[PDB]
């Protein structure tokens, strides 16, 4: 999970617009480093079961967390129909450029 | 004399905050060397 | 070559301009002197080329 | 932003990581990190001294890579002119293998000789009527005395294996130069470098703001564009 | 561009752009010592028959 | 005769400052480098009950309390002991400021050692100074080789 969130960290400084396939993040995911689309579904149900066990009920820094899972089994799951998308104003009338990156849901009859 | 010129310091910025070098100096009249050791464990 | 402070700099070329122009003259608009000592001054090309004997 | 414009960055950086010292390589890996900066801020972020600061900057001066700024808020700023930086670059290389191909195409030719009385360099042709009575020695017109030949005709393929090395060092340069002429020039400013700011520093007293007098009628040289 | 106005001073020369680009008359002139490069400069971008009307 | 003369030259903890009492268990906290029960804290100075030198101990931030065991343990302000840990953090700066060895050496008592190996193995951006080669202020190398082109090669681009 460190190196999932440096990975993270390391796509997260880009300079421009990019709006790639949840199947280009995960190529380019397994060339950079080693993490795979299976764990990468199973990492959410991991967290939930660590926390379970380990019995850390002060989550308050640890309640983002969840949105990476849920961000990973997400894009490890769903790869068509949706759109990774990468910005690097996450606010465009901002001092300072602040990145971000966009998960797209494009079809509404899935749920 | 480390120990007692410690608390005698520590008395000394309770005494003024911007204490001189050369006020140090006769607060002290010690080995300066020594001295020097011993200020630069605090404080300026 | 080294680190200019762009303060020395500035009035060491204007040196550099005034021993050459120096050389080149030293009747110039009197300003500068610019003997070498002793005290008789140094005699530029003006003087060596002048009236009375100046090599003319 | 252009990516052609990030393999500018990695080139200037290559430029300096393989062509020049360490501490060059710092001053501009630190200010392409960060962008323009106030010397006092880098001197904190370095922890370094004025002392050291000059010859780099000087250097950077003498090879027309670094645009200096001068504006009180007086503040020295600093920042790369993309154009002069390139054009600068292309003379060099330019520059690099004509003097080098030259230089070959001389020292291919066989040496000359040499008269270790006075230290002087003799060619072949000045030698052919530097033959002394009897075809025996080269005479010397000055000191009598034997002239031995030089040792640079096999420093031709030296000199030839220093460019064709030089030149695979270089052809990454190349590359990126043929990618620049695929793409299009773009001049830099002090307040288009100011639009890329990037943080160093919570406490600089130095603002980073071009602020211009009413009435800024001049044209200052290294500052326009014709 | 202008022509600064050029005043004789010393061994050097100095020049005060005018120039009164901005709304108003905006009369203000910066005094800039002239480069003897830039001078140089200026000079190599001369014309010919310039040369031969400036009797050079 | 002098276990003597030291017992009686054994000041008493009950100071006039305690300050003096805190920096001495900071030094015998800091010249072991495993956590120390609450149990040396007693046998060191003149105390016993949780007082307001145990609590300000627990309070200081180069101090671990422990809810396990109450072992009290110095804490340094790089946890790096590893080069791969140290590429790491190098890798994870955020700014180009320089960062200091003494501090690296605390936590990391050979660490400017692997620093000369890994400026060896061209891994970093050193600073050093010109009596000796320092590990000082570094920075990641994110340049290519350090060691890259010969001197002779270098001097004949200074002549260009």
């Amino acid at each position: 999970l460190k190196r999932l969130i440096e990975y993270l960290k390391t796509r997260m400084k880009v300079l421009h617009v990019i709006s790639e396939t949840p199947k280009s993040f995960l190529q380019h995911l397994k060339q950079l480093t080693f993490i795979e689309r299976k764990p990468l579904r199973f990492c959410s149900e991991r967290l939930s079961l660590l926390v379970r066990t380990l019995e850390v009920t002060e989550v308050e820094d640890f309640t983002a967390l969840k949105d990476i899972a849920t961000f990973a089994t997400l894009i490890s799951t769903y790869e068509e129909g949706f759109l990774l998308i990468i910005e690097p104003y996450e606010i465009e009338n901002a001092a300072v450029p602040n990145p971000i990156m966009r998960f797209t849901c494009l079809d509404a009859s899935i749920a | 004399p480390k120990k007692e010129i410690l608390d005698y310091l520590f008395k000394l910025f309770d005494e003024y905050d911007y204490w001189s070098l050369k006020g140090l100096k006769e607060r002290t009249r010690q080995p300066e060397a020594h001295l020097k050791e011993c200020l630069d464990k605090v404080a300026t | 070559h080294n680190g200019a402070p762009h303060h020395a700099i500035e009035e060491a070329e204007s040196l550099l301009q005034f021993h050459v122009a120096t050389y080149m003259d030293n009747d110039i608009a009197g300003q500068p002197q610019a003997l070498q000592k002793s005290g008789r001054p140094v005699k530029s090309i003006r003087a060596r080329l002048k009236g009375k004997e100046g090599r003319i | 932003d252009r990516p052609i414009d990030d393999i500018v960055k990695n080139l200037l950086k290559f430029v300096v990581r393989g062509f020049y010292g360490g501490s060059f390589v710092l001053v501009l890996d630190a200010i392409l990190f960060h962008s323009v900066l106030a010397e006092d801020d880098l001197k904190q972020l370095l922890s370094i001294n004025k002392t050291e600061l000059g010859p780099l900057i000087a250097r950077l001066r003498s090879d027309r890579l670094i645009s200096i700024h001068k504006q009180r808020e007086e503040r020295v700023y600093y920042y790369v002119k993309y154009p002069h930086a390139i054009d600068a670059i292309k003379w060099k290389v330019h520059q690099v293998v004509q003097r080098l191909k030259d230089d070959l195409d001389k020292n291919s030719e066989p040496n000359g000789y040499m008269c270790p009385i006075c230290l002087t360099k003799y060619t072949q042709l000045e030698a052919v009527q530097l033959l002394n009575f009897d075809r025996t020695e080269f005479l010397c017109s000055l000191c009598d005395e034997p002239l031995v030949e030089d040792d640079s005709g096999k420093k031709n393929k030296e000199k030839q294996d220093k460019l064709n090395r030089l030149m695979d060092q270089i052809q990454p340069i190349i590359d990126s130069l043929k990618k620049i002429d695929d793409s299009r020039i773009e001049e830099n400013t002090f307040e288009i470098a100011l639009a890329r700011l990037i943080p160093p520093q919570n406490q600089s007293h130095a603002a980073y703001t071009y602020n211009p007098k009413k009435g800024s009628t001049m044209f200052r040289p290294g500052d326009s564009a014709p | 561009n202008t022509q600064p106005t050029i005043r004789k001073d010393g061994l050097k020369l100095v020049g005060s752009w005018k120039k009164d680009r901005a709304t108003g008359d905006a009369d203000e002139p910066e005094l800039r010592v002239l480069s003897t490069e830039e001078i140089l400069n200026i000079f190599k971008h001369i014309s010919v028959k310039d040369f031969t009307s400036l009797g050079f | 005769i002098a276990a003597a003369a030291l017992q009686a030259n054994q000041t008493d903890i009950s100071k006039s400052h305690d300050s003096s009492k805190l920096l001495w268990a900071t030094e015998y906290i800091q010249k072991k480098g495993k956590p120390v029960l609450v149990n040396e804290l007693l046998d060191y100075l003149s105390m016993k009950k949780d007082d307001k030198v145990i609590e300000l101990l627990k309070k200081l931030d180069r101090i671990e309390f422990d809810p396990k065991k109450g072992t009290f343990k110095y804490l340094s302000t790089y946890d790096v002991h590893s080069p791969s840990e140290l590429l790491k953090l190098l890798r994870s700066q955020v700014t180009f400021k320089g960062i200091s060895c003494k501090d690296l050496k605390d936590g990391w008592p050979q660490c400017d050692e692997t620093i000369n190996q890994l400026e060896e193995d061209s891994k970093i951006l050193v600073l050093r100074t010109k009596k000796d080669k320092t590990p000082r202020y570094v920075w990641y190398n994110s340049g290519g080789n350090l060691k890259c082109i010969d001197e002779e090669f270098v001097k004949m681009w200074e002549n260009v």
